[PDB]
């Protein structure tokens, strides 16, 4: 078929077809968004304590807020 | 005798054939074994480059412990 005609077309059509299609399969791309969203930039500013709220830890060393653990996992 | 320049007894005979050994790999074990040496230094560079953010995350956390 066109396989002999113009290939070098066909390999390009074949691998941007699966450049377009291939992020609908990934276990990957949630890793993406965690990576590019927790990386702070900016200060980390503080806030007022009284919310009364059962997170927000007053201690940097106090892990009762959310954070990453599967970064030095890997 | 005479001297002239003879052929001793008929000499050997030399080759008329396009000599061509065409050798090399095919199309797909080549092909196979480029793809497969892309997917291996893809994997490797996955592998360095995650390594590296976890390195320049440390590099952040310096430069925001350092500021106020």
């Amino acid at each position: 078929n066109v396989w002999a005609k113009e290939p070098v077309l066909v390999a390009s059509f074949a691998i941007a077809g699966l450049a377009v299609i291939l992020p609908t399969l990934s276990p990957y791309t949630k890793y993406s968004l965690m990576i590019n969203r927790a990386t702070p930039y900016n200060y980390p500013v503080p806030l007022r304590d009284d919310g009364n709220m059962p997170d927000v830890p007053s201690h940097p060393q106090d892990p009762q807020g959310p954070s990453l653990e599967w970064l030095k996992r890997l | 005798v005479k001297q002239d320049m003879p052929p001793v007894g008929g000499y050997g005979p030399i080759d008329y054939k396009r000599n061509l050994p065409r050798r090399g790999l095919s199309g797909y074990s080549m092909f196979a074994v480029g793809i497969g040496a892309l997917l291996f230094g893809y994997w490797s560079m996955m592998r360095w480059n995650r390594e590296r953010r976890r390195l320049q995350i440390e590099d952040f956390e310096a430069r925001i412990a350092l500021m106020p």
